[PDB]
């Protein structure tokens, strides 16, 4: 069970790894602050039509 | 000695015969080759360590997640009126909060 | 007679918690299993989509 | 380069009608993506402009 | 005694070694076939106790 545990960190480290590979994105990310204000405002609109 | 400085001499003309020989132009986009795989090697190790840092904060939800184990095993053992019990389960939960804070302190450094 | 109940019971109690590890083993393994697909995937499929298209 | 501005322009307006019916659905995550694609043809479509001005 | 810990050490560390070789994952399964054959003698034991109440 202990080595089992160590291998559960595995997991755990996958996890956080696929976080700081999405960490790379940070820089670029603004685009999709103005693509997700953007639709909201259009779908706003649409809904008050 | 003054044999090492002649050898390297002897050794360093046939050298520098061998760097006159390739083209300048060449050996600068092949630097920038090797210097883009050098890059290569940094982003590897560094990711490497965002995966380190996220060790240790796995550690540290481990540790305090057994803290609040320990916790209700205290709580148990006062309702059932084991007061030795509890302060057994105490100690237990102490060292995990006094190790949560340097594995807290190892995560700022990260 | 009063102890060939307690081995009864602890001999159900053992073979309940063996049963209860072997579950949890294939569950564990399985995620293991996963996790490295995921990795792998990932990681790769970025990159080459990167690479490729900006070389081009 | 005029025809493929007028079936780039015309992707646009399907797209924007995948968008509207997307918003009619209730499903606003469908119009952004419809939205995306319409973008891209826009964008081109002003680049054959371009080129058009010039031949 | 001084010599038993420093012998137990360099004996240790070749153990660890070789404990670090095997797959964590196949001598988990390997030790969850040894914990069933481990009931396979307890139970033994425990119906020799029933043959033995009944004697």
């Amino acid at each position: 069970f202990e080595r089992m545990e160590n291998k559960v960190l595995d997991m755990e480290a996958t996890s956080q790894a696929a976080g700081e590979l999405a960490g790379f994105g940070i820089e670029n990310q603004f685009a999709q602050l103005e693509a997700s204000s953007g639709v909201e405002d259009e779908l706003a609109a649409l809904k008050a039509s | 000695g003054l044999f090492d400085r002649l050898g390297r001499v002897v050794r360093a003309n046939l050298n520098d015969l061998v760097s006159k020989a390739e083209d300048p132009e060449k050996v600068l986009e092949q630097a920038v080759i090797d210097m883009q795989e050098d890059l290569v090697q940094l982003r590897q190790a560094v990711a490497r360590t965002i995966a380190e840092e996220k060790r240790t904060e796995q550690r540290l939800n481990q540790d305090t997640q057994e803290a609040k184990k320990w916790e209700d095993r205290a709580k148990l053992a006062l309702t059932n009126g084991e007061e030795n019990l509890a302060r057994e389960a105490l100690a237990r939960k102490k060292s995990l909060t006094d190790t949560a804070a340097a594995y807290q302190t190892q995560l700022a450094q990260q | 007679r009063t102890m060939s109940e307690n081995l009864r019971r602890n001999l159900a109690a053992l073979e309940a918690k063996i049963s209860e590890a072997k579950t949890k083993k294939n569950m564990l393994q399985a995620r293991a299993k996963a996790a490295k697909a995921n990795a792998e995937l990932q990681q790769t499929l970025a990159a080459a989509a990167a690479a490729a298209a900006a070389a081009a």
